[PDB]
């Protein structure tokens, strides 16, 4: 999955 | 209590002539889904402001690619019809639990299930209002420097940090991010 | 079926050794985890392909929700501790997602007493040696594969899942391929 976090 | 670093840090760079509450959000983003449809902060926040301060919510495009472009495009097509509460929902869902939202058709259909004629939004999408929203969201991303999602910005001089805020009840953080922003606000 | 690595699965340049044999990772915050338990029943139809002998293990992860996220991992570890997961895993997603009536760390704990765990009972789980150690057990198994986000399967501690290289058009489908690439895997 995608990671949960959202940064860049 | 309210102290600089705490439950907010200020920018080395304050913002001219930004919104009064600013937040930034990616339909992508798990964090943005926990925020909106968990949390439901934009609420609770609008809940506390004062009568007259308005909330501005901005799409982000550094995730999700392609899709991540129509995304910002078609949450400037909900600002320019205000139909923002009628499709966020099926927009965060349609992405992130039944990942049914692949391409730009599917996203129009989300819009089409929630009420808005399908001649009002391709009308809307191709339009110059939508191509400035587009635009005015990436330009304040930038004047932010935004590295991340969620985020919320007060007067283009603080920036919330829920990360100083407590988080064993929910309710409780809500409030406590809530009226940190009232705070900033007043 | 015709399986590839790098299509149905990925394969860790970092094996596991000692991991169980069929690893999945959730949170009862995450949407996607929502999807793959009550409307797509992920673990049940894995475990229907699977031989009897090959155990299927789920921990929570910790990453997602702050503290009450922790919390959420820790009574896990008493679900696990237990053998009550079955009766906890639906009024858990339910009442953090949907009914939004899961705050705090006495909200889970009412659930566990409505599923028939008394207070006592779960109150001396909770701060039990062994809750302890599945806590640790759970957040080591995810340190170990340097996961990032849930949902996620691993077999053997030698493969991980890839969802998105199955065809997801039907969902009847795509859950019939995703066990039987568990299947693969573990017939190994």
């Amino acid at each position: 999955p995608i990671p949960f976090l959202s940064q860049k | 209590q309210y102290e600089d670093g705490k439950q907010y840090t200020t920018l080395e760079k304050p913002v001219a002539g930004a919104p009064q509450v600013l937040e930034f959000f990616s339909f992508f983003c798990p964090h943005c889904y926990q925020f909106e449809e968990v949390l439901h902060i934009s609420d609770n926040v609008k809940k506390k402001l004062p009568e007259g301060v308005k909330m501005t919510k901005y799409h982000v495009n550094f995730m999700g690619g392609d899709l991540g472009k129509d995304l910002t495009q078609a949450w400037a097509v909900a600002m320019a019809l205000g139909v923002e509460d009628k499709v966020t929902v099926p927009l965060f869902e349609g992405v992130q639990k039944t990942q049914t939202i692949r391409s730009a058709s599917d996203i129009r259909d989300v819009f089409i299930n929630a009420g808005i004629k399908g001649e009002e939004y391709d009308a809307a999408w191709n339009s110059f209002v939508v191509k400035s929203l587009v635009a005015q969201q990436e330009k304040a991303a930038a004047d932010v420097q935004l590295r991340g999602v969620p985020a919320m910005f007060v007067n283009g001089k603080y920036q919330l940090n829920p990360q100083g805020m407590d988080t064993s009840n929910m309710d409780v953080f809500v409030q406590q991010y809530a009226d940190t922003v009232k705070y900033l606000s007043e």
